[PDB]
């Protein structure tokens, strides 16, 4: 263990992990015929995704990968809960990076807040609001005479 | 051959103190050695781009940060952004996942009455990395300028060649890339003890007006005539000190009144200080050996043509 | 390499214009715009990403 | 629009990609800097420069912030890059957080070709916060609307205090 | 810094960093009017 090179060596390994698990919408950034005990691999999620958590897999004890917490997220601003029945018009499954989104109440109602949000921060709406009014008192005093 | 290897950033035993040293080992059939190689948590790069280099109060500093391995591939590490006051205190830490390979942050709306001055962005990787690329922005009360103004002499110093007559360009251009047609110019000359700070005064006479026409004006300070008439510094032997020149340009039919300054006119005994430029200080017999030197004025620029 | 595709010496208030970003591979891009007058106020201010190649050179351990 | 910056965005580009925008009312060189991030490295483009530049326009020297209850001069100008001289006018209109002598109509003074002229407006900002002001050129051929925004702060000595 | 009349430094160090702070207050007979911390400015002062 101190001075290995004084001895014979089978420097080629003979104990291995099985090939790492795949991921949805991502791949092992490393490839080979086998992975020896305690050799790492790293994951990268494919085009339009960010790998959330820890991308590094160990090949740890009991020959299992000990991959740890990891998840491929597609880099769109997926819309959070809206405000007061106020609607995002250009709806998609995944709002695309820098896509200017326009927002409104049902017609004639006294809406509040900004008209738009832009996903230029590609996982968070550049401006945002959590709550705003759709409607108000739209009928004044009449016939005061 | 080469391996590509790393300290895996999570796998360091870590905790409250860093591992400051590591071993690098080879086990060949024929040899082994360790060696205590250092490590640094300064990995890759952080570069910090602010939507302006300047702000006023009631603005938001809208930083974005660019995060890259030493491969210069984007890093995709969660990151935390340390806004520092001018007074050296920390005022915010805000975090975002490096999801693109680029990291926006929430705008950091200027705190309700800020300390004016050079705030700073110590962009810190969260988790293992210390890299702390750092960048700067200044809170100032301002309106944007109408035109650029710039000042250009050949020497940036007063001394033996020119103390009787020091000679300098005042020039101005609109930010739509056209020369300022006509401007009235005042030149202020004041003796200054250092580039750092003073409250010294201007020459009460031998101040200078000039006219800027077709984007340009010329100025000639007879610095002996001013100094020997108004000031203590009667002899050219006396000083390694400074002249503050300040230039106010008012458009002659336009109502905009820009101003600029150069503390970088040294009064100096030995202006042309030197350095080597690219010279390794190691020789080779039988191959002709270069030397390169350069020469620096005070508030340094390269002086140009000097023997 | 970047260009406004309506190639002109000058443009006008409220004018719509197109920018195109020719790039030698699949790439992210990050646009930012400033009035030159913003550099006119902070004396001697570098461009906000000026000499990125020089900062990138400070990582040389030699 | 009158911005100090805008176009703050990030995109993924196929080997060409195009984006379209309205150039703002700020008549200066918009200098536009684009930064490319991909597996080979970073890049910053050779900065594109575009100029918002018209043959005749107004601009106004309005300070950054003003003392509520003090009257000041705002200094106006026309630039005329037409080949010839022409008569011009100017007018001001703003929210009631301002008061003025200028009673919003000129003597209709002339600016020469390839030349600029001076103007003055006298105002007392009477309430704080932000006031939007429109400066308008009211002239033949090339004409403009400016909309310009002015901060106002209270008349007294600043003190900070703590606990 | 030497604490004020009848005063006592709560957190004690050889050398406080820039932007780092110290807390004070008066001894047992006594109470502080006003803000009872001070902070080391970049020039080496405390602005007490
Ligand atoms: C100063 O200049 C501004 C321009 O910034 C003037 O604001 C403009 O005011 C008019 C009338 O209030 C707006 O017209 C609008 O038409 C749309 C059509 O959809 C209608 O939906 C609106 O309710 C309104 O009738 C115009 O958009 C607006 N321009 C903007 C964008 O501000 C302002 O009136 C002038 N200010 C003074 C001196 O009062």
């Amino acid at each position: 263990l101190l001075e290995p090179h004084c001895f014979p060596l089978s420097l080629v390994p003979t104990e291995f992990c099985p090939s790492p698990p795949a991921l949805k919408d991502g791949f092992v950034q490393d490839e080979g015929t086998m992975f020896p005990v305690g050799k790492n691999v790293v994951y990268t999620c494919n085009e339009g995704y960010s790998l959330i958590g820890n991308p590094v897999a160990r090949c740890g004890e009991d020959l299992r990968w000990l991959v740890g917490e990891m998840h491929c997220q597609k880099i769109a601003c997926v819309l959070p809960v809206l405000m007061d029945g106020i609607q995002s018009h250009p709806q998609k499954p995944f709002y695309t990076v820098g896509e200017k989104v326009t927002v409104s109440c049902s017609g004639g109602m006294s809406l509040e807040g900004p008209s738009a949000f832009l996903c230029g921060s590609s996982l968070k709406w550049s401006p945002e609001m959590k709550n705003a009014r759709c409607v108000q008192k739209e009928n004044p005093l009449t016939q005061a005479v | 051959n080469s391996a590509i290897l790393t300290i895996q950033p999570k796998q360091l035993p870590g905790g409250q103190n860093p591992v400051s040293y590591v071993y690098l080992e080879v086990v060949s059939k024929h040899f082994s050695k360790s060696k205590r190689m250092p490590i640094t948590y300064d990995n890759g790069f952080l570069f910090i781009h602010t939507d302006k280099p300047v702000y006023t109060p009631d603005q938001s500093v809208k930083v974005r940060v660019y995060s890259l391995n030493d491969d210069l591939k984007p890093a995709k590490r969660e990151t935390v952004l340390t806004f520092i006051d001018p007074e050296g205190s920390e005022v915010d830490m805000v975090e975002e996942i490096d999801h693109i390979g680029i990291i926006s942050f929430p705008d950091f709306k200027i705190p309700s009455n800020p300390r004016y001055g050079m705030w700073t962005i110590k962009a810190k990787y969260k988790e293992d990395f210390s890299t702390t690329g750092t960048a700067y922005f200044e809170v100032k009360e301002y309106v944007l300028p109408h035109f650029s103004v710039s000042i250009e002499p050949e020497y940036n110093f007063i001394g033996y060649k020119n103390f009787k007559n020091f000679e300098i360009t005042i020039k101005a251009r609109y930010f739509y890339n056209k020369v300022v047609t006509e401007a009235d110019v005042y030149i202020t000359f004041g003796i200054r003890e250092d580039l750092k700070d003073d409250q010294k005064e201007m020459m009460q006479t031998a101040m200078q007006n000039t006219m800027l026409i077709n984007g340009i004006a010329q100025v000639t300070f007879d610095s002996e005539t001013a100094v020997k008439e108004l000031s203590y510094y009667s002899l050219e032997d006396l000083n390694n000190k400074y002249l503050y020149i300040a230039v106010t340009v008012i458009e002659s039919t336009g109502g905009f009144s820009e101003e600029a300054e150069i503390p970088g006119i040294k009064y100096v005994l030995s202006p042309y200080k030197l350095n080597l430029v690219a010279t390794p200080l190691f020789l080779k017999p039988g191959i002709p050996y270069p030397i390169k030197v350069q020469v620096k004025d005070s508030l340094d620029q390269l002086v140009g043509g000097v023997p | 390499q970047v260009h406004l595709s309506p190639d002109a010496d000058a443009y006008s208030p409220g004018q719509t214009v197109s920018l195109n970003m020719a790039t030698g591979m699949d790439s992210w891009v990050a646009l930012a715009a400033v009035d030159s007058a913003v550099y006119g106020v902070q004396r001697g201010a570098k461009k906000p990403l000026e000499r990125v190649f020089q900062f990138l050179e400070k990582s040389d351990l030699g | 629009y009158f911005p100090e910056s805008w176009l703050w965005e990030v995109h993924l580009v196929p080997r060409r990609k195009q984006l379209q925008f309205a150039l703002p009312d700020s008549l200066t060189t918009w200098e536009i800097q684009g930064v490319g991030i991909s597996n080979t490295g970073i890049c910053v483009a050779d900065t594109v420069k575009a100029k918002v530049f018209k043959d005749v326009f107004l601009e106004m020297n309005i300070p950054y912030s003003v003392v509520r209850g003090e009257q000041i001069q705002l200094k106006g100008t026309v630039y005329n890059y037409r080949t010839s001289g022409m008569q011009f006018c100017v007018k001001m209109s703003a929210v009631e957080g301002i008061c003025t002598s200028e009673s919003p109509k000129c003597v209709r003074q002339k600016v020469e070709g390839s030349s600029s002229h001076l103007v003055t407006f006298t105002v007392l900002p009477l309430e704080i916060g932000l006031h939007n002001i429109n400066f308008s050129l009211e002239t033949w051929f090339g004409k403009e609307i400016l909309v310009k925004t002015l901060r106002v702060v209270p008349e007294g000595v600043k003190r900070e205090s703590y606990s | 810094p030497v604490p004020p009349e009848n005063g006592f430094i709560r957190n004690e160090k050889q050398l406080y960093l820039v932007g780092e702070d110290v807390e004070i207050s008066c001894l047992t007979g006594f109470e502080t009017v006003g803000y009872q911390y001070f902070r080391c400015l970049p020039d080496g002062t405390w602005r007490q």
